[PDB]
C-alpha cells in the first residue's frame, strides 16, 4: 500500500 | 451518532487494535490534494513539505472513549470545520500525511 492511498483509506471521506 | 464507529471499521483502522485518534475530511479528493500546493509550513516532525489550507474544511474528528476496547472499539463523533495540515510528496504531489487541523 502506498503512502498516498493509506492518506485516503485513513483521512478521506468524499 | 455512529459515523466514527462504522468508518474507522470500513476503513480498517479498527482491525488489530483501536486507532485512539483519527480525522476524516469531507471534501472533494482534488481539493484536499490542492492544499499541496497552498500555504507552505513546517511539519510537527521538523520537515518543510508540509501545507495547511487556505480554506476551513468540513472534517470530522475520531476519538475513542476512555471507556473503549478493543475489539469493540468506539468512538465520539465530533464535527468541525477547520483548515487541515498535510505532508504532500511525490508525483503527482499529493498528501502522504495528516499533520494537523487548525
Amino acid at each position: 500500500e502506498t503512502a498516498a492511498a493509506k492518506f485516503e483509506r485513513q483521512h478521506m471521506d468524499s | 451518532s455512529n459515523y466514527c464507529n462504522q468508518m474507522m471499521k470500513s476503513r480498517n483502522l479498527t482491525k488489530d487494535r483501536c486507532k485512539p485518534v483519527n480525522t476524516f475530511v469531507h471534501e472533494s479528493l482534488a481539493d484536499v490534494q490542492a492544499v499541496c500546493s497552498q500555504k507552505n509550513v513546517a511539519c510537527k516532525n521538523g520537515q518543510t513539505n508540509c501545507y495547511q489550507s487556505y480554506s476551513t474544511m468540513s472534517i470530522t474528528d475520531c476519538r475513542e472513549t476512555g471507556s473503549s476496547k478493543y475489539p469493540n472499539c468506539a468512538y465520539k463523533t465530533t464535527q468541525a470545520n477547520k483548515h487541515i495540515i498535510v505532508a504532500c510528496e511525490g508525483n503527482p504531489y499529493v498528501p502522504v500525511h495528516f499533520d494537523a487541523s487548525v
